């Protein structure tokens, strides 16, 4: 009757109020990560086994604190409390009581979980990762039940979007603390079990935004001392929201205290390999998989991925003025320069180069390049500058007075707008009309531009998805071959092209291309297997027509760092540009047939075939930098016989220091560049469609993974779901087979047509009727997690009809 | 080559970051100011404080590279400056 | 939920010392993880108390693989035997799923007190 | 004839710039704004009172003489 109430709050403030109807259970639609043989995902289920009382305050107001109490067979009463008991003196452990009480002629037992919370963290793992605009209420109630916001902040419509709107993450933020909490009992929880010998999976669905943990139904036991929990899905799951959040913000305070001043650092200490140690053993202390702090240690190219994401969160505490090129005083024909010898990434750690010399007797040459590019004689030999029209991080200004570039508008044809006038056009009314002008710009513009790179912000990736997905890229590049070529095989279609800073004061590319012989390219390129080059990089506007008044901006790159990046890529770069029928669709021309190929190749044979495209919003600025590592990772598979390890590592880190984060050059200026890929390196048409097939990929894997598996009907399709799982989060190492099954239903299913970050798809609409390929929604989960922007579906389109393409 | 031949020998190794070569030895600052609203929480007055530093200002320009003397950056006075003012300082000592 | 073990894998006689060529000849209870692409034991168990090398002959016979392992994973046993103090040892750098397992299939499946 | 108005306002802003209008930074500011304006304008009649503002600019000067190109 009434007396289970009484019972339920047992002797702790009995402020109870039902929120079922007597003693039956109440059911809830609640985000579970459930793996058990007949289902396996990461997706929204209905909660049907409690009953669930939530407790009001004094004055009668209701508070967020509930309790739970479960129902269920009798045996699994005496496990779940045999394992309570020998885990109850952890503090973070929600407490238990378990009962017996008699519903008619049957004491049924039930497990009474006291003063929990109304979401677990996985709630708030799938609110954030599965984003949907029009469908966000428990994200809104969790923002507001947790004092991040105010309900009249969700009238501000337009208040999810990052671009627009950038103060939502100060609201996200406030929730930083509370996640990091939760990070800090679960190792406490760990160590509990591995003292008192108890096997267990960790799920995010079994613990509250308090912290506590519950749900032993599933644990075991060992010999005490000699317990293992096991936090792959758990950490891996949770990894994109600690940067959503910024839940380590309290780690630069004197004493990881909110409420005390900011650490200050020594500003000559860049090192910080120790306290990357000690933060991992802080908050990832079980996580069974070797973290190596300066990727230069690391074993292949999946390691890196593995450790430069802890690098991207670990590097979001140490102060900013310690990354970059790391100079140094040599002394050359006895007059000391200053000259860079490393380059502290905030993704792979502390870098030293491994030929740097001290008392040269004169410099080559390659020398006096390699030394004319270096922003380290630039920087260090120019005013200090604060220029705070931006927020990047200013360094030095190269001159006395700041640069003002404009841009002009476009010269009037008026003779042929008159013979157009003359044949009857641009009449009121007419459909064609003009659209398409040459915008003008005033002064600062320039700079205006550059500071979209506040659109980048550092993104922690699911790494166990992370590593899955890199292997089906992978295999979508399959196709072709590369390697290095020697200085007398690269080609270069017009040489009278800028050289970049500060080449371009004295010739175009065709100057340093003509004098330096072959075997001074060759001894320049195998200087980069070697060391680090850190460059500089022009911002240069555009003139040109188009159709929106937003200035237009690429990335002069130095030569340097083209002439280089050439002999490395050009090989693989040029064996792409010269398939046809594959999904890269670059080099294949439109003329002479080539769109009808197209087109009916990307129609390969789908069989409910609808046609999808979609949009990345700012894709060049808001592209998070693990995607481009890993887009530069991919392209670099090919040099398995040409390049060593350390060759390629080198490598990859020349590719980092010279156009990810370089050392911008705008105005007359230099700033830092945050992340994104700049515009006009060696490889961005190509890079672009790596990431491209990495975000369709992905959204694929959480189309699937994401689905009610009990649902799905072909029984195919079912089990593919649960090898899916296994594959991300239960094994550790490729499953080749496997990869080549997912890819294979990726190309039966979802045919794509890739060129540099626009595409097509042929999709089967009755599976993405059924969440069994990715829609549009999914990309824009996807975007929203893994990229910080809010892809509206009004620039993305989609066609029921495929004769008309 | 004092100023940073000081703070290298400081260093353990002799590596220092090279972001903070400009801010710890260098002789000259300059700011780039958009309104006045920023020109208060920071130029103020003819000397101001950065970096853990002293700075005294001297020139003041703006978008023309026309000299504007610290008089006439007022509040009202201010529609009337090209403005992203470039203000100039050295290092005090 | 989410569940350790669905469908455990089994047992196996190999051989093992404690380090080199101390290797006799079989000696240790190997519990195995049997992929196709070739057998992945993940488990030894024993009554030798300090084991530190392990072997298996690869398929072809021309070659034979050492395996090295934790400390010593100590319990006690119930059976016709009596009480049995064993030993038990993971092939070090298993992962803790791995190890999960293991002790699923073992603390399933043999007695202990 | 909403057309007129733009690419009239293109070369208006074309001989601006040669006047050497671009060497006075607030000046340029707002001819720059009010021919991109113009351009985007889709009713001709704020589009033609934002011609007469940015023509003003040109007629306050002293460099082009006036009524010797209104030869007519
Ligand atoms: N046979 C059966 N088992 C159930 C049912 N509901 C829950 N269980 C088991 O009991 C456990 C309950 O898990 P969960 O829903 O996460 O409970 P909670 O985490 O304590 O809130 C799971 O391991 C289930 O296998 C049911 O309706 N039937
Ligand atoms: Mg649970
Ligand atoms: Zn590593
Ligand atoms: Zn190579």
């Amino acid at each position: 009757a009434q007396s289970f109430l009484n019972r339920v709050c047992g002797v702790s403030a009995a402020r109870l109020t039902p929120c079922g109807t007597g003693t039956s259970t109440d059911v809830v639609y609640r985000a579970f990560d459930i793996y058990n043989d007949k289902v396996a995902g990461f997706a929204k289920f209905l909660k049907t086994n409690c009953c669930r009382f939530q407790e009001k305050d004094e004055d009668d107001n209701l508070i967020d604190s509930y309790f739970v109490v479960k129902r269920h067979t009798f045996s699994n009463y005496q496990h779940e409390e045999t394992i309570y008991n020998l885990l109850k003196d952890c503090p973070a452990v929600a407490k238990h009581d378990f009962f017996k009480f008699r519903i008619d002629g049957d004491m049924v037992p039930h497990i009474s979980r006291q003063r929990l919370t109304k979401y677990t963290m996985a709630d708030l793992v799938y609110a954030l990762r599965h984003f949907d605009e029009g469908n966000c209420d428990t994200l809104k109630e969790i923002l507001v039940t947790y004092n991040c916001c105010d309900d009249d902040y969700f009238n501000k419509k337009d208040w999810y979007d990052f671009v627009e709107n950038p103060d939502i993450l100060r609201v996200y933020a406030n929730l930083g603390e509370r996640v990091r909490q939760a990070l800090l009992k679960t190792v406490q929880f760990c160590d509990a079990m591995r003292n008192a010998g108890i096997v267990g999976v960790l799920t995010l669905d079994n613990q509250d935004l308090n912290g506590n943990w519950y749900d032993f139904g599933d644990f075991i036991q060992t010999t005490p001392g000699s317990g293992v929990p096991v936090v792959d899905s758990y950490y891996s799951l949770l990894m994109p929201i600690l940067t959503l959040t910024r839940a380590l913000t309290a780690e630069s305070h004197v004493d990881t205290d909110l409420t005390k001043p900011y650490i200050k650092w020594d500003l000559l200490k860049y090192d910080f390999t120790e306290e990357r140690l000690k933060l991992f053993d802080r908050y990832f202390k079980y996580w069974d998989q070797t973290y190596h702090p300066n990727c230069v240690n690391c074993l292949d190219d999946r390691c890196i991925l593995h450790c430069a994401n802890f690098n991207v969160l670990f590097s979001t505490v140490f102060p900013p003025t310690s990354f970059g090129p790391l100079v140094r005083k040599i002394f050359v024909d006895g007059v000391p320069f200053v000259v860079s010898t490393g380059y502290h990434f905030r993704e792979l750690g502390v870098v030293h180069n491994q030929d740097v010399n001290l008392h040269s007797s004169r410099l080559s040459f390659k020398e006096l390049l390699v030394y004319a590019a270096d922003p380290a004689m630039h920087a260090a030999s120019g005013n200090l500058l604060l220029d705070k029209r931006t927020t990047c991080f200013s360094v030095a200004a190269l001159t006395n007075n700041v640069a003002f570039q404009t841009v002009k508008p476009g010269n009037f044809n008026k003779d042929f707008y008159d013979f157009a006038v003359s044949k009857g056009f641009f009449k009121e009314g007419s459909s064609v009309e003009l659209k398409h002008f040459f915008f003008a710009q005033d002064g600062n513009a320039a700079i205006s531009d550059y500071d979209y790179y506040r659109y980048n912000l550092p993104t922690m990736c699911d790494i166990r998805q992370l590593l899955f997905v890199v292997e089906v890229v992978d295999k979508y590049f399959d196709c072709y071959d590369g390697g290095c070529i020697n200085a007398n095989q690269v080609i270069v279609n017009n040489l009278d092209k800028s050289a970049g800073f500060p080449f371009n004061k004295w010739g175009k590319a065709r100057l340093y291309y003509d004098s330096m012989s072959y075997e001074d390219q060759d001894a320049l390129f195998a200087y980069t297997k070697r060391n680090v080059i850190p460059t500089i990089t022009q911002m240069n506007l555009k003139y040109a027509i188009s159709a929106k008044n937003r200035a237009r901006t690429v990335a002069g790159v130095s030569i340097c760092s083209t002439m280089t990046n050439r002999q490395f890529h050009q090989k693989l770069l040029k064996s792409i540009a010269a398939t046809r029928g594959a999904t890269v669709v670059i080099g294949t021309s439109k003329f002479y047939g080539g769109w009808h190929n197209m087109l009916k190749t990307v129609y390969s044979d789908v069989e409910n075939p609808h046609l999808m495209g979609w949009d990345y919003p700012k894709c060049d600025r808001a592209m998070p930098n693990m995607l481009r590592i890993m887009a530069s990772l991919v392209l670099a598979r090919k040099h398995t016989t040409c390049c060593s390890l350390s060759h390629r590592f080198y490598r990859l880190a020349n590719e980092c220091a010279q156009v990810l984060s370089e050392m911008v050059m705008c105005g007359g200026s230099l700033y830092v560049k945050p992340g994104g890929t700049s515009s006009g390196d060696a490889t961005t048409a190509y890079a672009n469609s790596v990431f491209n097939i990495c975000q369709a990929v992905t959204a694929n894997v959480n189309a699937l993974l994401s689905t009610d598996g009990n649902k799905i009907a072909d029984k195919y399709v079912r089990n593919l779901q649960h090898r899916l799982y296994e594959c991300l989060y239960r094994n550790r190492d490729v499953d080749t087979d496997f990869v080549n099954e997912f890819y294979a239903y990726l190309r039966k299913h979802f045919s794509m047509m890739i060129l540099s970050d626009d595409a097509v798809v042929c999709f089967n609409s009755t599976y993405a009727s059924q969440g069994l390929v990715a829609s549009i929604k999914n990309f824009k989960s996807v975007l929203y997690y893994q990229n910080n922007v809010f892809m509206s579906e009004a620039k993305c389109w989609t066609e029921t009809d495929l004769t008309k393409g | 080559n004092d100023a940073l031949n000081n703070i290298i020998n400081n260093a353990r190794d002799g590596c220092v970051p090279l972001n903070i070569i400009p801010l710890t030895t260098a002789a000259k600052l300059m700011v780039v100011i958009p309104d006045y609203n920023t020109y208060k929480n920071t130029c103020d007055g003819t000397t101001f404080t950065y970096a853990s530093a002293l700075w005294e200002i001297q020139q003041v320009v703006d978008a023309d590279s026309k000299i504007v003397q610290l008089s006439e950056i007022s509040m009202d006075n201010s529609p009337n400056l090209a403005w992203p003012l470039i203000v100039t300082a050295l290092r005090a000592n | 939920n989410n569940e350790l073990s669905p469908v455990a894998l089994r047992q196996m006689s190999c051989a093992a010392g404690t380090t080199q060529t101390a290797c006799t000849d079989d000696n240790a209870l190997a519990y195995y993880n049997t992929t196709k692409g070739g057998r992945f034991v993940l488990a030894l168990l024993s009554d030798l108390q300090d084991l530190k090398w392990a072997r298996f002959p690869k398929s072809d016979g021309t070659g034979t693989i050492y395996t090295e392992l934790e400390p010593p994973c100590r319990f006690v046993t119930d059976t016709p035997k009596g009480p049995k103090v064993k030993y038990l040892y993971f092939i070090k750098g298993l992962n803790n799923l791995n190890r999960g397992m293991v002790l699923g299939s073992l603390a399933a499946t043999v007695r202990l007190q | 004839k909403m057309s007129d108005v733009k690419c009239t306002s293109v070369v208006l802003l074309s001989v601006l710039q040669q006047l050497r209008v671009e060497s006075s930074s607030k000046l340029w500011a707002q001819c720059v704004q009010l021919h991109n304006d113009i351009l985007l304008a889709k009713d001709t009649t704020e589009a033609f009172e934002k011609m007469v503002s940015l023509l003003s600019v040109l007629l306050s000067m002293q460099g082009a003489v006036d009524i010797n190109k209104l030869c007519e």
